[PDB]
């Protein structure tokens, strides 16, 4: 079987940028006769199936930028990103079809560098319904920020700090490259209900102040 | 415009039997090869399967690790290929996609890839979702803009599908990916709308679970 | 074909407040006077209220009961009556019915009645259902019918709807009266089909609680 | 306020038979200039809302077969139904439009005697899905049979007969005049899955021998 590398894994780069990112194959995906290397190059965003960008290694699929470029010959391959844009976020994968079976590479993990962005939070009170089951889980949305890594804290009758938490981000953002995170504190219907203030804060290495979300139980 | 729409992932144990289905728009399907291709964390994307023309007699190639196994077809009159899969492994877990051959019968590259259909070979049992309403502590004490929730808990396996109003809420969703605990998953799904839409107008959470077969429509009220 | 539709029944704690919608179509709704009937197993049938025509300032009459509570009015436009519930009791509790009075000035008599929407007035919690698909112990093994079975499970109040293929499959169908058990409701709905449909086709259990705003579809699977 | 009286309760009957129902009124429903009778009957049918069946105490509405007559004058009128058949099932309730508030009578509920009918029975082992939350609901459907009274019974490892079953009847059919009814044993899972053969069996007072369906764990 072709064995097809990548790399660089992943690369992180600003709106405007050049990327250079390289495939290479155990033996030759040229047919001498024709002269064509029988590569593909497909992209796929996030939540998204791969689509085909580049075929014969350096003709372009039908809507495909010209920014993209395919380029190289026998056991080595180079797909150029010319300036890149937002949404051009997504791994890039390089497949041999010189021969059956055909075989892909592992990837290149294109991540977008941005201007840091706050989140826009929003908290939750546990679900009625949710607490007729005995468990209540308290959630906080921070959304549509940068960097990636904020730090999320509950607090617990005001400023007492909590950690029973179980925290998710999504993908970058394709259009504005931002990152979204839920963190959601379950705790049973009772301990819920023996305290009164539910806060969540963001905050992110800085000497700006936390966003702060807060509930009170007491406004039933 | 071209479209492949696949269907029949679900949950199998090993040794089971699945078979996967798509559907194909926008093109005439007897033209064209088909193939199906796979994807998942450990092996990344893996070439299953290819089936040619009917003046081929639908000839048929296989990846090693399948074949014996897996079985590709097509029914040109349906515009469909499928994929029926036997004595299933761990392995055999992942994303499946049809894709559409090119229409040049040496360019083998996969021109147009369907949304891909979830296979999870697991001894564990299928668990519906519970899902809850997430709205604001208050509806009258508002912003410029109102965001609402909703709580998808308690599941197995993934995934999961969240919409709002039926897919019409489109913009401003945000779905976390699921975070697995005791061996049952959860996640949680935002929407932001302007104020004037929310109490104002109906919004609803809407969640489908492929693999119990599942779905549970949830208003999200006051 | 005279048609009227109520909607807006759900759960309120006493002293709470509850607006029932009425929508009519198949006749001039301008023309006739409307009213609002309930219905209890403790009361019966109980007239609540009635309103006249534009002409006649929408003039209202109440039962002495809900006097100074309840409102009646109507929407022309949009060919509507409402019920306007406040400081709901305990004995509120019970299905309403718009009405159409007869359109002869001096004919009192309730000439077409809605289907009715159900109205609990309790401190107890709304409580969704869950629901479980019923096939039989094996899909090969069977008769000439079959029969299928759909349990909706811990819900408070009633009622829930079942209905089976959206309502496609109506002949066969009985849906049993929810038994109270630990202050939660469980019913179940059985379906008989020829043995040709089922598994050959798919047959799916909606079922829809009001009172929380959910909707659960359930695929009956071998 | 005009209180408004109805007799019988209940009355069971067969088809072709004849009914009468009395609806009495506290004070005179007539109205002497015009001689005409403020009152009118209503039909309501199992699951269904009521229906105007007859106004002006013997005016018949649009659609309804006269076989039902509506007669009687001042303080005491009657629904006679002349040969009444299946689809007649259900409560008839009177009401005087005389004076506001407008009142109606408690009603007569009419049922109907028909030939014994053997049920259709079907068993189903705990839905999988509800074995995950950890209860085990067997459920058994008894469809279409009469009379009314029918024993069910369970057993559990062939004839150790089990009872915490809840049992719940359908109105009769509109129809046919039959019953059904569900027949649900709730255990927990574990106690479920200790034993193997679950049987439901219907009987009613005869030599005829139960309907017995089952079926066994092992199957799996």
């Amino acid at each position: 079987d072709i064995v097809m590398s990548q790399s660089p894994s992943s690369l992180a780069v600003s709106v405007g940028e050049k990327v250079t990112m390289t495939c290479k194959s155990s033996q030759s995906l040229l047919y001498s006769s024709n002269q064509m290397n029988y590569l593909a190059w497909y992209q796929q965003k996030p939540g998204q199936s791969p689509k085909l960008l580049i075929y014969w290694a350096s003709t372009r699929e039908s809507g495909v930028p010209d920014r993209f470029t395919g380029s190289g010959s026998g056991t080595d391959f180079t797909l150029t990103i010319s300036s890149v844009e937002a949404e051009d976020l997504a791994v890039y994968y390089c497949q041999q079809y010189h021969s059956y079976p055909f075989t892909f590479g592992s990837g290149t993990k294109l991540e977008i560098k941005r201007a840091d962005a706050a989140p826009t939070v929003s908290i939750f009170p546990p679900s009625s319904e949710q607490l007729t089951s005995g468990g209540a889980s308290v959630v906080c949305f921070l959304n549509n920020f940068y960097p990636k890594d904020i730090n999320v804290k509950w607090k617990i009758d005001g400023s007492e700090r909590q950690n029973g938490v179980l925290n998710s981000w999504t993908d970058q953002d394709s259009k504005d490259s931002t990152y979204s995170m839920s963190s959601t504190l379950t705790l049973t219907k009772d301990e819920y209900e023996r305290h009164n203030s539910y806060t969540c804060e963001a905050t992110h290495k800085t000497s700006t102040s936390p966003i702060v979300k807060s509930f009170n139980r007491n406004e039933c | 415009e071209v479209n492949l729409e696949e269907s029949g992932g679900g949950l199998v144990q090993p040794g089971g039997s699945m078979k996967l289905s798509c559907v194909a728009s926008g093109f005439t399907f007897s033209n064209y090869w088909m193939n199906w291709v796979r994807q998942s964390p450990e092996k990344g994307l893996e070439w299953v399967a290819d089936i040619r023309l009917k003046s081929n007699n639908y000839a048929t190639l296989y990846a090693e690790s399948v074949k014996g196994r897996f079985t590709i077809s097509r029914d040109d009159s349906k515009s469909s290929v499928y994929l029926q899969m036997n004595n299933l492994r761990a392995e055999d877990t992942g994303i499946y996609y049809c894709t559409r051959g090119a229409y040049y019968r040496y360019d083998y590259a996969m021109d147009y890839w369907g949304q891909g259909t979830s296979v999870t070979v697991s001894s564990a049992k299928t668990t519906p979702p519970s899902v809850y309403p997430l709205a604001p502590g208050s509806a009258a004490q508002t912003n410029s803009m109102v965001t609402l929730g909703c709580l998808v808990k308690g599941y197995f396996p993934e995934p999961v599908t969240v919409t709002w109003n039926s897919g019409s809420l489109s913009s401003g969703v945000h779905t976390f990916p699921a975070v697995l605990q005791s061996d049952l998953y959860t996640l949680s799904s935002s929407v932001t709308v302007p104020s004037s839409p929310r109490p104002s107008e109906t919004v609803t959470c809407n969640v489908a679970h492929p693999a119990s077969s599942t779905k549970v429509d949830k208003k999200i009220v006051p």
